[PDB]
């Protein structure tokens, strides 16, 4: 199923059902529509990690990585997928014959 | 007649302005629909930035081969009514 | 609708509608309208995080990202939103006919 | 309204209304006069960051980013006002005929 | 069996067959497969591992590789499975005769 | 009013007047006078902030902006009014006609 | 013997003699097949060393090579065996001489 | 006044007024009278800050920018003079007719 | 003695002196061999001295060469021994007579 | 001496007597020989420095240069060595005349 391996290339459960298929029907090429998703889910980490990414309280400490980090691991993702559909669609060169009417 | 006569390409940084300053054509596309056409006088000269370029795109033939070919037609012409 | 789908583009609830269809009704692309949004949702991180993108009180110590990294993200969605635009509406090469009248 | 966009454009409540209506009537296109007003807004930075951008006191500790980062980061929104500019006023390559009269 | 060749190409239960089969039929090659399946289970680290590659608890001290990294790895094994793959469909050059009827 | 619009391009509380009629007098443009008067500022800040860039005293410490940096980011806004006065100043190429005469 | 030198080759006793044999019957030469050994070897730095590769608990410490530096050393003795097949394949130029049959 | 222009184009309290005097009879144009001295101040660094440039006492704990920031600062302040005095000085490219004698 | 002047060439018991035998007749330059077995001695810097470079225990601490630069540092003997093999093996230039029977 | 002069071409005896001689014999060149001996010897810090160069037990602190520095060193004695070798060796450009018989 389209929207199955979608969810196989993107993370299963953060994307509600509609846009899913909202990306589908947008991209006929299913890498395509997972590289657009791929971005917009690289657009979410200016909530979570954009705001606090590394914190100590106490002699607790956590690092997470910077957000420039995790968005470009997002955007290498989606110009893989991009990649993957262009050598998909890509065909190789041709050479053809050509003729023009004459008397 | 489409090729002959030599076309100046102007390498130009922004066409629009120099398109306005000089021919004062302040709306090119329509000037393109309306058919337009600018007049030179043909003795012109060029103050041009450092970053734009001016050429003549120009063909060494526009012809081609089409004399070799009529030269040939003639031959065959003139061999077939057996004309002194 | 163009408004749901650009607010999943531009990220929700930092714009109010209003403006929303003022972007839609400045390009019929909205990938053009979801960039020009992201830029402007770009110049708002000075209030939203504050240029104060580190500090310690008490025990608590937070290291947020710092305001260069956020508009920096955000520049880059508003690019490809820009580029996705521009290879909507890009169309290949062509090699055309050409003819004029004679006598 | 041109006004209330610019101020959409240039952050708000930090020039009085005068002067924006000043850069209104230095520039026809709004986004000239959004350049304009971020470079200035840029300027301020002397006083609220050049004094002090990392100060510590007891266990309380603070630190913001550099003037340079953000008069950088102001700069670059100002870039992007004055591209959208000339991209708005940019038109393509054109040809077209050209005649002289003759006998 | 190609599937246990597949899984050894891949390592183990990060998946499971019914996608194996999937990539087995994607491509005739199972190096072609392999570096598909490699670039998906990269995407898988999301989770696994998370973004935060380093914490502090009490007298614990733990520093994980960061998401950055591994998903590095993960492309770069992805690469070379595609370079192999690559390298047994590739043949050298050729010259070879050409000749039209004449009479 | 021409001495406010220059107060605005180079702040206020700084310079007497006089020089700022000064400036103006030297140069119509305005921006010209706007770079010339930030380097003269840019000139201010051996004096105003001088070198000790960071102190600690008791329990406080101080990091302010190095001179270096401040003089830099002051010769940068006085290039920007040098661009600024140039492109307000420039006018694009043109193609003229030219004639001599003769018998 | 093929299986004892290989394994000389492709580090020991973590690859069970089955999948040996496996790459010893999918490449005639024996140095491609430490390559593709290898390659495979450098997978299981992820579980390794990917999840964690510095710690430190009460006093003792524990700092290992980052799992980019072990796959880096891995893929460099995969290339330089499959370079060391390459020249042990590799012929120098030739001239030959041609000869057309003619009347 | 010549000299309290100059006066305002240094930053004074360094030098008396017959060494002013002295720059403004030896370069005419000011600006390159400006350049002088401000290369002139610049040498002053190596006692101020060369001897010594960051110290802690106790404490207390002083840093100032090394001797080499603040000659580089000045020497910049000295071109930048010189480059105004270049530009006053100035003037564009020219044609002009050329005609000899003949009989 | 063949087997001793290898055995010098790499340092006595990280190989059987078995395999020295095959190492020789695998080929008959000595340096040729010793590269070979330079490379297949660098393969075993995993077991030696493993990944975990540094470690602290009690107030014991120990830094140990990371196995990446052990790895390098046999690479690099293997390619020294590599050129002494070809230099040993190298002859220069040569401008020899050709001629071609002839009636 | 030849054995002296080898001897204190290279550090003195951390070789037994007899591998002096046989570099002697290897090549008639002093130079090239110490050159090898050099190599050879710098293959040793795998065992001295390679397995600890950096040690602190209690507050006794021992730091010593990696093992890539000592082999980068000894390499930089080795080429050296050769390159004088080649400089006594090497001979300046020549022209001679050519001539060949005729009737």
């Amino acid at each position: 199923e389209k929207l199955r391996l979608l969810l196989n290339d993107k993370d299963k459960k953060s994307f509600t059902d509609e846009e899913l298929n909202l990306f589908l029907e947008e991209a006929d090429c299913i890498y395509c529509a997972a590289s657009q998703g791929w971005i917009l889910k690289s657009l979410q980490y200016e909530n979570t990690v954009g705001e606090m990414y590394e914190y100590k309280v106490g002699q607790e400490t956590y690092k997470s990585s910077s957000i420039k980090d995790l968005v470009s691991v997002a955007y290498q993702n989606a110009d893989k997928f991009k990649d993957m559909c262009t050598n998909k669609k890509e065909k190789g060169s041709f050479m053809l014959g050509i003729s023009t009417e004459f008397e | 007649k489409m090729h002959s006569t030599p076309k100046l390409k102007l390498k130009l940084t922004d066409v629009a302005s120099f398109l306005a300053h000089n021919f004062g054509v302040e709306d090119p596309v329509k000037f393109a629909k309306e058919g337009g056409k600018i007049n030179l006088d043909g003795h012109e000269i060029l103050f041009l930035n450092k970053d734009e370029e001016a050429e003549f795109v120009e063909v060494k033939s526009a012809i081609g081969d089409a004399k070799e070919l009529l030269k040939l037609l003639f031959y065959c012409i003139v061999d077939v009514s057996e004309t002194p």
